[PDB]
């Protein structure tokens, strides 16, 4: 029952400022301080600091000291993480912990670049093709940035052979594929299409796979 | 009552 | 200096027992830590807590097969009848107040790889371009390799089976529940799509080479 939920993920340019939120449910507030734990992408984590949840009182670790600060809203159950003239180095994911239960942590990404939404094109086998049994078709997801994509296919549904290819990223931007297996016969037959959901630019592309 | 659950007495 | 050290990785097979060691420094040796697991996609998850008397005590969702003992400024995780759902960063941790000045450190961490899944060779799927993408006058290839352990794989590209390197941009081999995936593109324009008699992925795992082609026809 007891649960930390923290606020979605973040996307700031160098110099901004940052505000994460950690929802604390399934135990009484003010009996437990709040830990914020850093993990960088080489994913040791970090002890940033703590704040008694009742006086609001921080302590900064000494790598945390000046841009860090720690605040809470009792009322609501919610400690904040604010992070003032964001840097690259703060690009991490960042956690709060009563110790025994953890957030499921923040993603905060600091570039200068623009949110781009992908480039979505259908995956369909070649000319001389008799798959015999199965078909394989996929959903090639190219140019985004941030990393958040998120792809459902709901022709066939669950995982009928959908497997999803972790992002490469190439010069600029980010590039992903998710496959689905469908029967032979099921395709070009019952219509297949999917579904792709980047977050970050608040879109969402559907390509219906032809032969 | 309140405290660091992380806090353990026989780290001082 | 509160300092806590670990190995950086570890490897064991299925069924065995594996003992990670926290070292506390020469000063703090009676003080007791905190272990947790962190596991790829997910946050990082209290193991337990583990005195200078070898007492412990696990959190919520920890088995059975979990336990700790101790030395002198050492601390043993122990893991029994160790599953490949163990495989994860066992990372430890400790506090410490000075006057009423609570300071907490986590050490760098151990990477637990357990052993004895099943070897299975690469399947391939190649992709041509779509007629989408080669109305933008861009052609990217797909190859997607599934199904394989070990992870090491050599992805190589080829058009007029000549080998292709410009434009290749090649995934590391990702864990996909019990085996690999890794994924490679062939980014060329178009018509350099059309000006070739087939084009093919071809990927090298434990000597062995599997290939697949498409034709522009």
């Amino acid at each position: 029952q007891v649960q930390l939920q923290e606020s979605g993920p973040e996307l700031k340019k160098p110099g901004e400022t940052v505000k994460i939120s950690c929802k604390v449910s399934g135990y009484p507030f003010t009996n437990y301080g709040m830990n914020w734990v850093k993990q960088a992408p080489r994913k040791v984590l970090k002890w940033m600091g703590w704040i008694d949840t009742y006086t609001g009182d921080p302590t900064y670790a000494d790598d945390f000291k000046g841009r860090f600060a720690f605040s809470l809203d009792t009322s609501a159950s919610t400690a904040y993480l604010q992070i003032n003239n964001l840097k690259n180095e703060d690009t991490a994911t960042y956690f709060c912990a009563r110790g025994t239960y953890w957030g499921q942590g923040t993603l905060v990404t600091v570039s200068a670049a623009k949110t781009t939404a992908p480039s979505v094109y259908p995956l369909a086998p070649v000319c001389g093709d008799t798959t015999g049994s199965s078909v394989t078709l996929g959903c090639l997801v190219k140019g985004y940035f941030p990393e958040p994509v998120t792809l459902t296919w709901n022709s066939g549904s669950l995982s009928s052979g959908v497997h999803t290819f972790p992002a490469v990223l190439q010069s600029d931007l980010y590039t992903l594929s998710s496959s689905v297996t469908v029967t032979s016969s099921t395709w070009p037959s019952q219509s297949i299409t999917c579904n792709v959901a980047h977050p970050a630019s608040s879109t969402k592309v559907d390509k219906k796979i032809e032969p | 009552e309140r405290r660091n659950e992380l806090q353990k007495q026989e780290n001082r | 200096q509160l300092v806590l050290t670990q190995s950086s990785s570890a490897s064991f097979s299925l069924g065995a027992s594996a003992k990670l060691t926290c070292t506390l420094s020469r000063q703090h040796s009676t003080y007791t830590i905190e272990w947790y697991q962190q596991q790829p996609l997910k946050p990082p998850k209290y193991v337990m807590e583990l005195k200078k008397d070898g007492s412990h005590s696990t959190g919520d969702g920890i088995p059975d097969r979990f336990s700790g003992s101790s030395s002198g400024a050492d601390r043993y995780l122990s893991i029994s009848n160790i599953q490949e759902e163990d495989e994860a960063i066992y990372i430890c941790g400790v506090g410490d107040t000075i006057k009423e000045q609570f300071v907490y450190v986590f050490g760098g961490g151990t990477k637990v790889t357990v052993l004895g899944q099943p070897k299975s060779t690469p399947t391939l799927t190649v992709f041509p371009p779509s007629s989408e993408e080669l109305k933008e006058n861009k052609a990217t290839l797909v190859c997607l390799i599934s199904n394989f352990s070990p992870s090491g794989v050599t992805v190589a590209w080829k058009a007029n089976g000549t080998p292709i390197t410009q434009g290749v941009d090649t995934s590391n081999p990702t864990k996909e529940g019990n085996k690999f995936m890794a994924s490679s593109f062939l980014h060329l324009t178009s018509d350099q799509w059309r000006s070739h008699n087939s084009f093919t992925c071809q990927v090298t795992h434990e000597g062995d080479t599997v290939e697949k082609s498409l034709s522009p026809a």
